[PDB]
């Protein structure tokens, strides 16, 4: 049981079901602008593990 | 493009260098000589003051090469002449593996008369191996490292070790600090070297087997000094270390280098080894198992010979993207490379999203097919030291798609010399050279027309050629196939995807003549993918069945009809059982024999070929699946007809 | 022939204009300068000739050597530029001065040379004003440098001062050169 | 003689990437004066398949 929690982030409606949706797990979200097909080649090769 | 600002350019030698065609030089000089300056007052003549112009133009066109070539081999991407290339690749931290030696791991069954526990097996332990082309002559082998054994139960040892090709040589030298210590011989794999300085150790720098966090000084350096003869030297240190650098010798020392002679790449054969062991009571019991690991084995691997110019460059610049560390998919490809290379032809490392960590590495050895083990575990360790700490590298090996040719070269009897055989083999490597050059690597397709133009290039007498073709892709576990796996990536040309062999067991007893009985191991089976239908459909069948063993129930009722689903040739009594899907348009195969619910024990060995023929002539590739043909290992499918012509 | 000594090789030049013709070329890519360096070991204490004459580029046929060798004088000073490396005729530097500054600034004053030789570089006096020097910027003054006094070297003098300090060279003494060159070959034939 | 593979090296050399090609050949000899044939003839070598 948790007491003395904290509020980290919103993501609108809060449900353990919705908060997962499809669980990302350890995937990383590049989450910047762009069509995503221009950089996707260049993030691999020069960046990223 | 769209916006003109994106034109830029690739690597471009500017118009400043380039260099003369001659007469254009004559043009520019005349305009500079006659015009803008003199308006000739020249005292030579009407013709001479003209003629003498090109007399100094040959002086230009000369000095425009002799001195202008330097800037070509000053840079890397534009240079020619190895020497400059190599020498400029060490400041990028590379070195080009001047040669290489074969390596295996053999497990010696030997034993000692003294029965003493913890028998050793010191460094050299000279062996010899035929590396078979026929039989005659050995080469040599040396273990080069240590190991240990253990006595258990019956008195025997299993001192399994690994061994390199050449012998060894040790030249001790006094360090003058004015004397650039070197070797001069055409040899000496830089991968395996020791170089003690008078005490021990000296683990150097450029190549770590450990990396020994901290440890400061005692490093040394190995580069080139062109000429093919390797340079050793030491840092700027003092040790009165002072601050940072190499420990350096002190003005006089015994510097003991030991390398491996490395006879050459001719030794790839391996196979049978002999003891040739004289140490102490060790009997050298033999029963030497060259490949005690795993599936199919080619013999030794490596052997090197110096890397080509077109190789170095690509690996020379990319190692500026890295600094001695692999954080990136393209880094593992550079770390599985001439460092650990010559044992791996191509890589394409990738990471699977569903499974975190676990960087996956596909690799094809030059020996072909699978890396076996301990040549895999070796690639494991050398990475994980430079790797990104939590994630573990793993060698999956690619998913191989071979192709079955059945081609006929139809030469002419008139113009030959060595006739058949020698031409039978001369057509092999030309085909093999086609793979190694174009389609050996990933993402590249092949065209049978391009294979035939290397076929027709055999010598002369061969005129014309042609082939059928089948794409062969062999399943590993069989009995199931993975989930949404086993895909060609090409259009399958329905009424294809033909079986292999199989077999059965059980079927009651069925005793035979002579001895007591048998298990009824005859009466094989095999799979056929039938037709197309309204859209994909098509099903597939497990194969011929007589009667008896199955579970019929309500869910099976074996039949496709006397329609397509072509028949295996035996008694076999038809009654083909439906098994799996095989959607044609998006290439997919699905089996799961458990549908008809038989026992896996009723089947013989797994790892069966299937090999549908392609629709289109050209065979594509994707998802890290190579198309590479290697003959020497598996002859099973290559068949060629020399059917001749008399004029 | 103490250059060359090997072969034309062939210079492919294939990295530019593929299928370019191979042109036999005197071989200048050996890293010669190292051979000289290592071979020289033991012949050292080559004295300091001090030059003393605007000897044209080749004094080899006068002082040590003299098969018009035109080098072993080079490898001495590790000369990067065979033209402006050696000292030049006094006027040449002057001639060299103009083409250097001809584009911008005209003739100038490069530094003001305190006695004891402390250079200054874009430090400027004001006559009819305080006698203390100032930088060429911050014209509000307020930030003086070098309260003392010194004398500017303008430009011509500098180039003279700069090239004239370039006359000292090693020799090999006209004694060793034969024994030396007799070694310098041996290292070369050694590596092949 | 006309070789399928010897033409396919020239059609392969057309432009930088044709990524290879394939073909199937029909042998055809047009003969004037049908209805008869010259009592021996229409002989094209390299025996053709059935039907």
């Amino acid at each position: 049981e948790i007491i003395r929690g904290v509020k980290g982030k919103d993501l609108l409606q809060n449900n353990i079901d919705y908060i997962n949706r499809s669980r990302s797990y350890y995937v990383m979200k590049i989450k910047s602008n762009l069509p995503s097909s221009r950089w996707k080649s260049d993030v691999i090769r020069f960046v990223h593990p | 493009p769209v916006n003109y600002q994106l034109t830029r350019t690739a690597n471009a030698i500017p118009e400043i260098f380039v260099g003369g065609t001659f007469a254009e030089i004559k043009q520019n000089l005349i305009e500079w000589l006659n015009g803008q300056n003199e308006f000739l007052d020249y005292d030579f003549e009407g013709s001479r003051l003209n003629v003498l112009c090109d007399l100094l133009a040959y002086n230009t066109l000369y000095i425009q090469q002799f001195g202008n070539a330097a800037v070509y081999e000053s840079f890397m991407r534009t240079a020619n002449l190895r020497s400059s290339v190599v020498q400029a690749a060490q400041d990028n931290g590379y070195l080009p593996t001047s040669k290489s030696a074969a390596q295996t791991e053999i497990m010696l069954t030997c034993t000692d008369a003294l029965n003493r526990n913890y028998i050793t097996i010191p460094r050299g332990t000279r062996f010899l191996a035929y590396a078979k082309d026929t039989s005659v002559n050995p080469y040599n082998f040396v273990s080069r490292e240590d190991v240990i054994a253990i006595r258990d139960k019956n008195n025997q040892y299993f001192p399994r070790l690994k061994l390199a090709q050449g012998r060894i040589v040790r030249t001790e030298i006094i360090y003058d600090k004015l004397t650039p210590i070197i070797i001069y011989d055409k040899n000496i794999d830089r991968n395996q070297v020791k170089l003690y300085v008078d005490g021990a150790e000296w683990i150097n720098w450029t190549r770590k087997s450990m990396v020994h966090a901290g440890s400061t000084s005692t490093i040394y350096y190995m580069r080139e000094t062109i000429d093919g003869n390797t340079e050793f030297y030491f840092g700027e240190g003092e040790i009165s270390a002072n601050y940072i650098g190499g420990l350096k010798p002190t003005q006089n020392s015994t510097i003991v280098i030991e390398y491996i002679s490395t006879n050459g790449a001719d030794a790839n054969g391996a196979v049978g080894f002999s003891y040739a062991d004289t140490l102490t009571n060790i009997t050298v019991i033999n029963i030497n198992e060259n490949p005690n690991d795993d599936p199919d084995f080619v013999g030794a691997d490596g052997g090197g010979d110096p890397e080509d110019i077109e190789r170095i460059r690509e690996l020379g610049t990319i190692k500026r993207e890295t600094q001695q560390r692999c954080v990136t998919a393209t880094d593992y490809d550079t770390f599985v490379s001439e460092r650990f290379g010559s044992i791996i032809q191509a890589v394409q490392t990738f990471t699977d999203s569903t499974k975190p960590g676990y960087a996956f590495i596909a690799a094809k050895p030059k020996s072909g097919l699978y890396l076996t083990t301990v040549q895999r575990e070796d690639i494991k360790n050398y990475l994980k030291d430079y790797n990104l700490a939590p994630i573990t590298p793993s060698i999956i090996s690619p998913n191989y798609l071979f192709i079955k040719t059945n081609l006929k070269v139809t030469y002419a009897l008139n113009k030959l010399q060595e006739s058949e055989q020698w031409l039978e083999g001369q057509i092999i490597d030309k085909i093999d050279r086609y793979y190694t050059e174009d389609v050996e690597i990933f993402n590249s397709s092949f065209a049978k027309s391009k294979m035939l133009t290397y076929v027709d290039d055999a010598d002369h007498s061969v005129i014309g050629s042609s082939a059928t073709i089948q794409m062969v892709r062999e399943v590993q576990n069989f009995y199931k196939t993975p989930e949404a796996g086993i895909k060609y990536n090409n259009q399958i040309k329905d009424r294809s995807m033909e079986s292999n062999t199989f077999s059965f067991n059980s079927g009651r007893k069925v005793v035979n003549p002579d001895t007591g009985l048998e298990e009824d191991v005859l009466y094989d089976v095999r799979i056929v993918s039938t037709d197309r239908d309204s859209k994909g459909i098509g099903k597939v069948i497990i194969g011929p069945f007589a009667s008896g063993d199955v579970t019929e129930n309500e869910n099976i009722q074996p039949y496709t009809g006397n329609d397509f689903n072509k028949l295996a040739n035996s008694d076999g009594r038809d009654k083909y059982y439906v098994i799996g899907e095989i959607n044609y348009p998006a290439d997919v195969i699905y089996w799961n024999i458990a549908k008809i619910n038989l026992t896996s024990e009723k089947f013989e060995v797994q790892t069966i070929e299937l090999y549908s023929d392609p629709t289109d002539d050209v065979i594509f590739t994707r998802d890290g699946s190579l198309i590479v043909f290697e003959n020497d290992l598996r002859p099973q499918y290559l068949t060629i007809d020399l059917e001749p012509i008399s004029q | 022939m103490l250059f060359t000594f090997f072969d034309p090789i062939e210079y492919a030049a294939k990295t530019v204009n593929k299928n370019a013709p191979t042109i036999p070329m005197t071989d200048i890519f050996r890293n010669y300068k190292d051979y000289f360096k290592r071979a020289l070991a033991g012949y050292r204490l080559r004295t300091y000739y001090i030059k003393g004459s605007p000897r044209p580029e080749e004094l080899a046929n006068a002082i040590y050597g003299n098969p018009q060798l035109y080098w072993v004088l080079l490898m001495c000073n590790d000369n990067y530029d065979p033209y402006y490396g050696w000292i030049t005729s006094q006027e040449a530097a002057y001639q060299a001065s103009i083409q250097k500054y001809k584009n911008v600034g005209g003739d100038q004053i490069v530094y003001h040379v305190n006695e004891n030789g402390e250079k200054f570089y874009n430090l400027i006096s004001y006559d009819d004003n305080p006698y203390v020097w100032y930088d060429k910027g911050d014209k509000a003054r307020k930030y003086p440098q070098y309260e003392g006094a010194l004398a500017a070297v303008d430009t011509y003098e500098a180039a003279v001062l700069e090239n004239e300090k370039l006359r000292q060279i090693k020799i090999i003494a006209k004694s060793d050169i034969n024994s030396f060159m007799n070694d310098l070959i041996r290292i070369m034939e050694k590596s092949y």
